[PDB]
């Protein structure tokens, strides 16, 4: 009843279930930065990269080698940037490796839609970074995590 | 793909061509064997290299054999 | 004495010999006498100093850590330590090998090889394990007479 | 609501609500043993909160009948939650 | 020819069909016709219902098409299925019953690919094909 | 209806089949033109489904191997106890449990052996033994040889029987399939019977025997001044003195005035303070109400009368939206199939085991068995061992199963074919979820490993430094020291000390104090976790993928057992549902392994010990668990290489048998790995020279040699690293334990 | 003693059991009566 073939395709392998096929789940996808239907590769990447890089600054500054020195959150900012730096170069290149120079007009899936996508994706990667930087910095719940 | 190759002490018995999950090997006529048949290997570029040909063979080392060549999609069997 | 000193007057030996008998007797002191422990820890006892004795009075050649060693070499003086256990062995494993070609053949030449293989015909496999008691002369006989070596030409080979 | 591809879900609220009902009102149930206190497990719940929310920032330790109660509690209520869903979409 | 229109086996789904692959490089094709309603397991897992007359099937290789091909000639009596393959250009082409009559027979107009004049003892040497385009055979 | 039906003289009893090997297999019937058919019998002998086609004659085998399996069990236990009778200090073990060590074997004066008959105590001279049959007996209340003998009597006896009745139901009188497949009136029977009047019958033995015997062994009565059970059973009035409740009779049991016997029937909890070990009037209470229960239980389903269940009902009757068609045809499937009954049967026997070894170690159950050090290691890893074994097993045979007896029209969008269906994501999540723990289970230790050899020792994952404690754990732990008189009002003491409470000493050595979970336990648990998710991956991989894949569509035509498809599809070695259980195997070893250690090193370290005047207890490793179980250079050193110094030293001792047995399962893992890392072919090319040399002498075997199939290759190897591996840790867990306790 | 029992007896595990337990039964009685015999006595 609740599990069926994929798009009526008995064949495809895939299975329509309600964790796949749901409307909750239907419209979290498409309402995703990397479905939602407007925004220009660029655009994504810049969501993406300010979502990303945030949550990225927490684990190194509450964690990392200098976690119990003064200088915890600025090292931890800078290794973000650094991971920041190393996946950006990843980007780049699985967009040079894996698209050719055809256009399909900026659809992610394009050299030039890749590279949009890389470039947003850096900028905001860093400027999240910043951003969850700041507010550690200037917050003591942050960096206290509620003790 | 895998190189198939049929040799003159082919029987014509067919148990090879039975064998193959592909359908690498089909029977032609000859006139070496009292069967009139021969094994012959058109679409070789199908083949997998499972060598149940060579298993099911009944002559004194093998009339096929399989030499494992160049992987493809097809011969690597990879659905994806 | 070929670079090692009698075992029968080695301290080495004797205070080995000292060191299990007092071991032994350590362990005989918590045991009443007469009981089945005691009896079986005195006559260990006794079988270790036996050994001892008997090893001392063999000729066995000891080192410096107290046990024998065996001179290998071919020395006549020293033949009960190798050459003559292994003309013993020899002679058994000449017997065995010699009634097992014998009954393969005997087998090879009956309606079942296979069947007689997997399930004996113990009266000719014991006739064969009687046979076996002049293999030495046997096999050379059947050597001699062409009847154990294959021809080149009619044992199956590999191509090259 | 599509709980799949086609498949249309009601998903009642009233269901919930009758369940955590069915659940709770049985709670209530007193026992005079120390986790309960005198009260039942709804009621000791209900203590617990408030206790604990005095006390804001500190957890309730471990081994407050806190943990306890919440646990067999909640356990209920999701039995009770399950079994209602199934009565009023397969029975209903 | 193939007909896309043939219905199918009416078959509940499963994670083992086919792929990207089959819709960027190859998607095999297997027809048959049947006499009654029968269950017959799928060459990728599960169960699937026959109808009554003409059943087409997709699946993502030619061995899983001949699997299931084998599966109706011994478990079942059909004989009578076919097997294409099709590009993402739509370029159907014809594979199975390649001569209308299965292989393990012999035909007339079939042409021997691969015999060679000799037993294998009779190949040469790598020494005596080594630097030269001279074949082993 | 539930009714009777045999057929009489379907076998004729007669040794003609005896000289004809592989009767029973038409292709081996033939005869051995080579070698492999040797290994063929054997490899088929049991595979009663591959013998024949009648479901008929295949419940008929199965029912006499059964028959004969029980008695060599009863032969078994009638040895154990006559050995218990003859070769024992049983006696001297009565006399004074805490001083003398039981022994029931004695070796011959031959080759210098006579060094294993060492002191174990009483006066006599034998080899320890840590199967816990001497406190099984003083449970039972046996207090002579004379008992023993009379029980290994009652176990030749039964032997005799079991025997007799596997010929006579084969060959005399062999139940019909309608016989068998009665699945309801099959389960009220032993249900109700077997295992209620089993537990009921030993409830009565306890109540009768057990009961005032232990009374008074623990209140120091000498074992020979003790009365007969007998005696015991006749005078209600001596029974009323150890238990004042006798005197009132069975009128308050049949008027259900059962508080009238609570003096023998009580929920104590705890430990028995003088013997250590579960109170016998717990026990008592504990089957009885089982009984009880399993009664009521039997009663469940229909056999003649209309009352009842129908299980086919039932299964037909639950089914969901997310199940299709839910548990249809499962019926059918269990009364048709043996292997399918089989696989639920050994997983539920195999948990079973491992459940029985956790609880009797944190309850130990009999008298003098928790101080009893050797006792406890030996059956916790015996029982671990035996579970793992048994799981493999049931992955083994629902693959045969899934091979064999699966039909897909009679299995269509029911939970088996939905499985089937979607198997992909059950194994890409299962892997994703093994990485993970691997990972984060692991990668912790050699995080901490590295940390500790790079002197960052604050960086690491312990409880000195960061920390991963175990707060569920130790919330459980806090419920169930808590619950006696606040969520179980009428128990006296929590069912196991090993939650938290006091120390339970007996001869002034530990029994039974608790256990504290900190970092290493946390890690060690996840560790835990992480191997056996990885065994399941292996074996439900294999069991999923038996009959197809994207890789070969067709593989229940090769088989539940086959070595490869070829060299092609890149390769397919070890594609079957066989060689899956062969690789699971490998990791339950891993896993079992990894447990039993756990289990030694924390015991060692945190439980046992001695008790000083102090009431300080000193264990015996001392507390390098904690600070040492999160590295894994602490595993190699405080554990393996410090604990092996027993079994090492063991020359000249009587423990100088498990040093040698050290040394020779060290050597057989090791001649594992040349079945295990070789392949057939070298060895038939080896066996063509070897051949070509005996054909020189113009002799050969009319058997043609061979090597070892590639299935047989790989069951050799397997079999010499489990051996190789459970024997290296036999001998070294023996040792120790016997060298400090 | 019949003739099919017997072959059972003749047939290859029996045999090697029955044989090799004899040997071990010679060893071991050889070294029960001359124990610890490391040389031949000369
Ligand atoms: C690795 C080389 C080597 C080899 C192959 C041998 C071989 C031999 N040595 Mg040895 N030997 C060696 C090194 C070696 N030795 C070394 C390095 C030393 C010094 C440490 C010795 C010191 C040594 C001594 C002192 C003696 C031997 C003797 C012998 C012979 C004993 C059997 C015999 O005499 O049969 C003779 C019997 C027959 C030919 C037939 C018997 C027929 C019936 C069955 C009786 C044998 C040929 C003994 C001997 O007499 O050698 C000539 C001997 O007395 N060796
Ligand atoms: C108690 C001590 C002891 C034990 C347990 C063993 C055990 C063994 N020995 Mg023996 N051996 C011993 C003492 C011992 N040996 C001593 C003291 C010597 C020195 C003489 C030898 C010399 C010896 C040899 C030379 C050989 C063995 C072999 C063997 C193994 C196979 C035997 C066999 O299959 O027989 C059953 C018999 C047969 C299958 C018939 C053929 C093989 C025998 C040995 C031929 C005997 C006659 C022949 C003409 C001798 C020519 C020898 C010359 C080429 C050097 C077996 C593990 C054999 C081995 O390891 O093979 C790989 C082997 O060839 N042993
Ligand atoms: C825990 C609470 C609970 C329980 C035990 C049940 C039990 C039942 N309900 Mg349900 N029901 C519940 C809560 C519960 N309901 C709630 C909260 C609602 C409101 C949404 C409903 C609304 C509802 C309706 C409208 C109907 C039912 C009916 C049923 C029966 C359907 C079969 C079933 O559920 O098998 C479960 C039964 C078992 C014995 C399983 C035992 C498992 C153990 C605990 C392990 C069964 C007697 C039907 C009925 O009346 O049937 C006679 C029916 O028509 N229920
Ligand atoms: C089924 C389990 C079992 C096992 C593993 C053993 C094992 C043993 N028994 Mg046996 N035994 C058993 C059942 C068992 N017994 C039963 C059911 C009985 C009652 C009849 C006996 C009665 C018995 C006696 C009377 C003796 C043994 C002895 C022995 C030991 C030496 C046996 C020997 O070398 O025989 C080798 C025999 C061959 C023919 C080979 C050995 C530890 C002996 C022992 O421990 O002596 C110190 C001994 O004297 N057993
Ligand atoms: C071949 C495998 C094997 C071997 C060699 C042993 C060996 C041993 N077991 Mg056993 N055991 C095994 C498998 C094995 N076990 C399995 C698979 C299980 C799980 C069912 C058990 C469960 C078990 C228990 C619970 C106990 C032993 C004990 C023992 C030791 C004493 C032997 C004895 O006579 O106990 C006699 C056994 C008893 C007096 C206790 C019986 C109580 C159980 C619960 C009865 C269950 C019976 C029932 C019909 C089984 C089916 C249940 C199913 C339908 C759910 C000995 C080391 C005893 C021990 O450790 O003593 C110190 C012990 O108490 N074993
Ligand atoms: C199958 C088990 C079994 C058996 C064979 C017996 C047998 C007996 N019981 Mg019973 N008894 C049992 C279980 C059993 N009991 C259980 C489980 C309990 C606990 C409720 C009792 C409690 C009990 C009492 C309190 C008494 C007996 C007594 C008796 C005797 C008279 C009836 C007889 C020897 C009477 C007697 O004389 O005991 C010595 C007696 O007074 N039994
Ligand atoms: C209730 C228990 C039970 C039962 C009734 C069966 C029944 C069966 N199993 Mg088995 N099986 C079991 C448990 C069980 N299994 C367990 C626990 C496992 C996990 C290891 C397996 C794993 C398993 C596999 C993987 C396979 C079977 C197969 C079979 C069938 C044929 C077996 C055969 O011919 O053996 C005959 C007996 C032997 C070959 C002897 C094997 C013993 C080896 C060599 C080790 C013995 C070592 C011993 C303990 C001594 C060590 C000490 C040393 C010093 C000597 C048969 C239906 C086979 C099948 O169905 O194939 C189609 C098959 O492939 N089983
Ligand atoms: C301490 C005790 C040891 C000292 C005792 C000495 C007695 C040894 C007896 C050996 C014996 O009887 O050999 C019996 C063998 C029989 O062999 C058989 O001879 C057969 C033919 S026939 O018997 O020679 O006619 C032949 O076919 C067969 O293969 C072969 O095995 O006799 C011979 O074949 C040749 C004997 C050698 C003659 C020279 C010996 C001089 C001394
Ligand atoms: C037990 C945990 C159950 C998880 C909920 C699952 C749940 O209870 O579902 C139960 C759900 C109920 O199904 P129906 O009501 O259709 O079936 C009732 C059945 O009795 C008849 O077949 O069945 C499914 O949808 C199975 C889906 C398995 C879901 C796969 C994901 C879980 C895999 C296991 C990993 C769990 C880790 C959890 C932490
Ligand atoms: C799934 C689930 C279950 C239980 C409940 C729960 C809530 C936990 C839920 C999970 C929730 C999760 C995983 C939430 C995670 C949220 C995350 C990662 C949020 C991230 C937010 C990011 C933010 C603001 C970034 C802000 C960045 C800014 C301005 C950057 C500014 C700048 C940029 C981009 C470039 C130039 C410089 C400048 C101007 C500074
Ligand atoms: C060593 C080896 C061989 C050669 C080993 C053979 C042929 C075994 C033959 C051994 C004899 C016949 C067994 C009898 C002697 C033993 C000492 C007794 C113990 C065995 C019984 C208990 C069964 C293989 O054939 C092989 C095949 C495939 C993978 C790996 C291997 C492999 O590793
Ligand atoms: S099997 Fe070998 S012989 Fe028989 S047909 Fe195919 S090739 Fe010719």
């Amino acid at each position: 009843q609740f599990v069926k073939p994929y798009n009526d395709d008995p064949f495809v392998g895939n299975l329509a279930t309600p964790v796949s096929t749901s409307s909750f789940t239907r419209s979290f996808l498409s309402n995703l930065p990397a479905y939602r239907s407007g925004l220009s590769p660029l655009l994504r990447g810049l969501e993406i990269g300010m979502t990303h890089g945030y949550f990225l600054v927490g684990p190194f500054y509450k964690l990392g080698p200098l976690r119990n020195s003064d200088v915890a959150l600025i090292s931890g900012l800078f290794s973000s940037i650094g991971l920041i730096i190393i996946l950006a170069a990843c980007l780049a290149i699985y967009g040079v490796v894996s698209f050719n120079e055809d256009d399909n007009t900026d659809s992610l899936q394009t050299s030039r839609g890749w590279k949009q996508f890389t470039s947003g994706w850096l900028v905001g990667s860093i400027g999240g970074a910043s951003f969850a930087y700041i507010l550690i910095s200037n917050i003591v719940f942050l960096q206290t995590s509620g003790l | 793909s895998h190189a198939v190759k049929v040799y003159d002490t082919c029987i014509g018995c067919t148990q090879c061509v039975r064998a193959c999950p592909c359908d690498v090997l089909e029977m032609v006529s000859w006139d070496g064997c009292k069967a009139g048949q021969i094994a012959s290997a058109p679409r070789t570029e199908d083949c997998i290299g499972c060598k149940r040909c060579e298993t099911a063979c009944p002559t004194d080392f093998l009339s096929v054999r399989v030499y494992l060549g160049g992987e493809t999609t097809r011969s690597m069997g990879l659905a994806y | 004495v070929a670079g090692l000193t009698p075992c029968k007057d080695s301290k080495d030996f004797q205070r080995r010999l000292d060191g299990s008998v007092k071991k032994l007797k350590t362990r005989l002191a918590k045991y009443e006498k007469g009981t089945p422990p005691a009896l079986a820890l005195e006559k260990q006892i006794e079988r270790t100093q036996a050994r001892f004795e008997r090893y001392g009075k063999a000729g066995l050649l000891c080192g410096t850590d107290g046990l024998p060693h065996l001179i290998t070499d071919g020395r006549w003086s020293h033949s009960g330590e190798f050459v003559i256990p292994g003309l013993f062995f020899l002679y058994i494993a000449g017997w065995i090998g010699w009634v097992g070609r014998s009954y393969v053949l005997f087998a090879r030449e009956s309606d079942k090889p296979t069947e007689k293989e997997i399930i004996l015909d113990v009266p000719a496999a014991l006739s064969f394990v009687s046979t076996g008691f002049i293999w030495p002369v046997s096999a050379f006989k059947e050597f001699t007479s062409g009847n154990l070596i294959a021809d080149e030409s009619e044992i199956t080979v590999s191509p090259r | 609501f599509e709980i799949s591809d086609g498949v249309e879900f009601d998903l009642n609220p009233l269901v919930l609500a009758i369940s955590f009902l069915g659940w709770s009102l049985p709670g209530l149930l007193p026992s005079n043993i120390p986790l309960y206190g005198g009260k039942g497990l709804t009621t000791a719940l209900f203590a617990e909160i408030g206790e604990h929310l005095q006390t804001f920032p500190a957890p309730p330790p471990i081994g407050d009948p806190f943990w306890v109660i919440l646990f067999i509690w909640h356990s209920g209520l999701f039995a009770t939650m399950i079994f209602g869903t199934i009565g009023y979409n397969g029975y209903g | 020819t193939l007909n896309l229109q043939i219905p199918s086996p009416t078959f509940e789904g499963s994670t083992g069909g086919w792929l990207r692959a089959a819709e960027v490089e190859e998607k095999y094709a297997i027809t048959w016709t049947s006499g009654k309603e029968q269950v017959f397991e799928m060459p990728t897992g599960g169960a699937a219902i026959m109808r009554k007359g003409e059943n087409l099937l997709y699946l993502a290789r030619k061995e899983q098409c001949l699997a299931l091909g084998t599966q109706l000639k011994t478990g079942f009596k059909i004989t009578d299925y076919k097997i294409y393959r099709i590009f993402p250009s739509g370029e159907v082409q014809y594979l199975h019953p390649k001569d209308g009559v299965f292989p393990e027979k012999v035909n007339a107009g079939r042409i021997g690919v691969g015999n060679v004049s000799h037993s294998i003892g009779k190949n040469l040497n790598p020494s005596q094909i080594k630097f030269t385009n001279k074949s082993f055979n | 209806k539930v009714s009777i039906t045999v057929d009489k003289d379907p076998v004729a009893t007669s040794f003609e089949k005896w000289a004809q090997p592989g009767h029973f297999s038409r292709t081996l019937a033939k005869g051995p033109k080579t070698t492999t058919w040797i290994w063929n019998l054997h490899a088929d002998a049991h595979d009663f489904d591959s013998h024949t086609s009648s479901l008929e004659d295949i419940s008929r085998k199965i029912f006499s191997a059964h028959f004969g399996q029980l008695s060599i069990i009863f032969l078994w236990l009638s040895g154990m106890y006559f050995h218990g009778a003859r070769f024992s200090n049983y006696s001297a073990w009565l006399s004074n449990p805490t001083a003398v060590k039981p022994s029931a074997q004695v070796v011959w004066p031959i080759v210098g052996q006579e060094v294993l008959n060492g002191d174990v105590g009483g006066g006599f001279q034998g080899v320890q033994i840590t199967s816990g049959f001497f406190q099984i007996w003083r449970a039972s209340g046996i207090t002579s040889e004379v008992e023993l003998y009379w029980c290994a009597l009652a176990g030749l006896l039964m032997s005799g029987l079991m025997i007799f009745a596997g010929w006579f139901h084969y060959h005399k009188a062999a139940p019909k399939l309608e016989w068998f497949q009665n699945a309801e009136s099959m389960l009220n029977h032993h249900l109700s019977g077997l295992l209620g009047l089993g537990c009921l019958s030993w409830a009565g033995h306890q109540i009768h025997v057990s009961l005032p015997i232990n009374k008074l062994l623990d209140a120091g009565v000498a074992p020979q001044e003790i009365p007969l059970p007998h005696e015991f059973l006749v005078n209600r009035d001596l029974m009323a003195q150890l238990y004042p409740s006798f005197s009132k009779g069975l009128v308050p049991f049949f008027t259900l005035n059962w508080s009238e016997y609570s003096d023998f029937l009580t929920f104590k909890g705890g430990l028995n303070p003088v013997t250590g070990g579960l109170w016998l009037s717990d026990t008592a209470h504990h089957h009885l109400a089982l009984a009880v229960l399993f009664i009521v239980a039997g009663h469940m389903y229909r056999t003649n009368w209309g009352i009842g269940h129908s299980m086919k009902e039932i299964l037909e009757a639950h089914k969901g939206p997310f199940t299709g068609e839910g548990h249809k045809g499962l019926y059918e499937v269990l009364i048709t199939s043996w292997h399918a009954q089989l696989s639920i049967n050994l997983a539920m026997l195999g948990s079973l085991s491992i459940i029985i070894a956790h609880h009797m170690y944190a309850m130990p159950p009999y008298p003098y068995i928790a101080t009893d050090y050797p006792t406890q290691l030996s059956l916790f890893t015996h029982h671990m061992w035996i579970g793992g074994f048994c799981v493999c097993g049931a992955a083994a045979h629902a693959g045969i199963f899934m091979v064999r007896d699966y039909n897909p029209a009679q299995n269509y969008n029911n939970l088996l074919d939905r499985v089937i269906r979607h198997r992909d994501a059950i194994i890409s999540h299962l892997n994703w979820i093994c990485i993970f723990l691997g990972f984060h289970s692991f990668g912790l230790y050699i995080h901490n490993d590295t940390m500790r050899a790079l002197g960052r020792t604050q960086d690491m994952f312990s409880d000195t430094a960061i920390q991963l404690k175990p707060v569920f754990a130790q919330w459980v732990q806090n419920i169930h020291t808590v619950a006696p008189g606040n969520t179980t009002p009428n128990a006296l003491a929590t069912a196991s000390y090993a939650f938290g409470g006091n120390v339970v000493s007996v001869g002034n050595k530990v029994a039974m104090m608790p256990i504290s979970l900190g970092t290493a336990d946390f890690m060690v648990h996840h560790i835990h976790a992480f191997t056996i998710h990885v065994t399941v991956l292996i074996l439900l991989k294999g069991v999923l993928f038996s009959r197809n894949s994207r890789l070969i569509p067709d593989k229940a035509n090769l088989g539940f057992r086959f070595p490869c498809d070829g060299p092609g599809r890149g390769g397919t070695c070890q594609s079957s549902a066989w060689d899956s259980v062969f690789l699971g195997l490998f990791w339950m070893y891993n896993c079992i392994s990894v447990v039993i250690f756990h289990f030694s090193w924390k015991m060692q370290s945190d439980v046992w010990g001695t008790v000083q005047a102090d009431n300080t207890v000193t264990h015996i490793t001392g507390g390098n668990f904690a600070q040492s179980a999160i590295t894994i250079n602490g595993w190699l050193r405080d554990f393996l290489w410090a604990q092996a110094s027993q079994v090492i030293q063991s020359y000249g001792s009587s423990l100088s048998a498990y040093g040698l047995i050290f040394l020779g399962a060290h050597f057989i893992w090791a001649f594992s790995l040349m079945f295990l890392f070789s392949g057939r072919g070298y060895w038939q090319e080896l066996i063509e020279s070897v051949v070509w040399a005996h054909n020189k002498l113009n002799f050969a075997p009319a058997i043609q040699p061979r090597a070892l199939s590639i299935t047989q290759g790989r069951a050799v190897g397997l079999a010499h690293y489990l051996l190789g591996g459970i024997g290296t840790t036999w001998a070294f867990f023996l040792a120790r334990i016997i060298s400090v306790g | 003693m019949d003739s099919n029992f017997l072959k059972y007896l003749s047939t290859a595990p029996v045999l090697l059991t029955v044989w090799l337990s004899f040997t071990a039964g010679l060893v071991i009685e050889a070294n029960r009566f001359f124990p610890d015999m490391l040389y031949f006595p000369m």
